[PDB]
């Protein structure tokens, strides 16, 4: 139904391995889209469908915004340990915000900081205030908010307009491959054996995310067994998921895996 | 389009 | 901290003989500093690919490490995985 830009900033006080002291990944919608990091400062797309779609031009002005927030967030990874008394200690900062439209021409916001995997800062979306989660937070809820800083009236006019512009634009450049379906091959085995078997049912290679897949018993449906939707991501779009049920006490009759799929009517798989 | 910066915290 | 949630396994079932597109699927965990490597028999995989550290509404990172690997019956896939600088986890592939 709805559609989603989003971008997400990670920023830490020391780097590590793999981590560059900065990075960012905006989301359109399910996929990864857009991509950036400290290291070659440089702004990229991140699957095949923003490759050659927009000029030059874009993409120098993406790098700019991004060079931009990039010490501007190093330095704020420092303010945060103070404001707490840290002074050893590898530290981290985590920044959110997107858009979402929808409905008919609904939109939705949100806007957030994290000071390691604690909420610090947010924004109210109707009110158009940042209210802080901590103490700490207190003295940058009123530099935002004061008059003349007016960050919740800067933002509010990014997210109701220039987030929906692009999103609205991205959606286009990926329509082709975004609501695309793709449909589950489904491949049941039973592990083992002694008193009771075991029975998994693998379904994979499917788009959108989104399944329903139980074990029914002639017409009743079955048991647990662990885990649950633990649906796992492939490296295309494609997603994957296995249930599995301890069954036949000594029995027997008739089990079978129901799948309940956006790209079908219903489909049913039978034993063995 | 990214957001334009954000001020210092 | 929050420590990993680690899953390893294949595209499509396991199909002995031939190549597999070999992944795991490491989420929930902070803070983001993260090594991990696949490895078959200890010897690791000549073919690396990983997708970048994002977060959820959680705050919490998540990445995933593929490679196409030939596999045999018997032998051994392991993804090798460590969150700081804590002592590696090995996790089996089924």
């Amino acid at each position: 139904g709805s559609h989603s830009l989003r971008y997400y900033y990670t920023a830490v006080s020391d780097r590590a391995f793999g981590l560059p002291e900065f990075s960012i990944v905006g989301y359109v919608d399910d996929t990864q889209s857009f991509r950036y990091n400290s290291d070659n400062q440089k702004a990229e797309p991140a699957t095949q469908w923003m490759k050659q779609k927009e000029g030059p031009e874009y993409w120098e002005q993406q790098t700019q915004i991004a060079k931009g927030s990039e010490p501007v967030h190093k330095h704020d990874v420092k303010t945060a340990m103070d404001r707490f008394n840290q002074t050893s200690g590898t530290h981290s900062l985590q920044v959110m915000y997107g858009c979402e439209l929808r409905e008919d021409n609904s939109i939705r916001s949100y806007h957030q900081y994290g000071y390691d995997g604690r909420e610090f800062i947010a924004l109210d979306t109707e009110r158009w205030v940042y209210v802080p989660s901590v103490r700490e937070a207190q003295l940058t809820e009123q530099k935002w908010n004061s008059p003349e800083v007016n960050a919740p009236e800067r933002n509010k006019n990014y997210l109701q307009n220039l987030c929906i512009e692009g999103l609205k634009r991205y959606l286009s450049y990926g329509r082709a491959e975004l609501e695309r379906r793709v449909h589950p091959h489904v491949r049941i085995s039973d592990h083992q054996s002694d008193d009771a078997t075991e029975l998994r049912c693998h379904a994979y290679g499917f788009y959108p995310r989104e399944i329903d897949v139980k074990w029914v018993k002639n017409g009743r449906a079955d048991v647990h067994s662990e885990a649950a939707k633990e649906i796992l991501p492939n490296p295309d779009g494609s997603y994957q998921l296995r249930v599995t049920a301890e069954i036949t006490p000594s029995e027997g009759d008739s089990y079978a895996c129901h799948v309940e799929h956006s790209s079908l009517k219903e489909k049913l798989i039978v034993v063995w | 389009y990214m957001m334009p910066r954000h001020w210092p915290i | 901290i929050s420590p990993p949630v680690v899953k390893v396994y294949t595209a499509e079932p396991v199909d002995f003989g031939k190549t597999n597109e070999v992944i795991c699927y490491v989420y929930n965990y902070h803070p983001p500093r993260l090594e991990m490597r696949l490895e078959k028999n200890g010897v690791e995989i000549p073919d690396c690919k990983q997708t970048d550290p994002s977060f959820q509404h959680n705050w919490k990172y998540y990445t995933t490490k593929s490679t196409h690997v030939h596999i045999d019956k018997g032998d051994k896939v392991e993804c090798v995985v460590s969150h700081n600088g804590n002592p590696s986890k090995k996790y089996r592939l089924d």
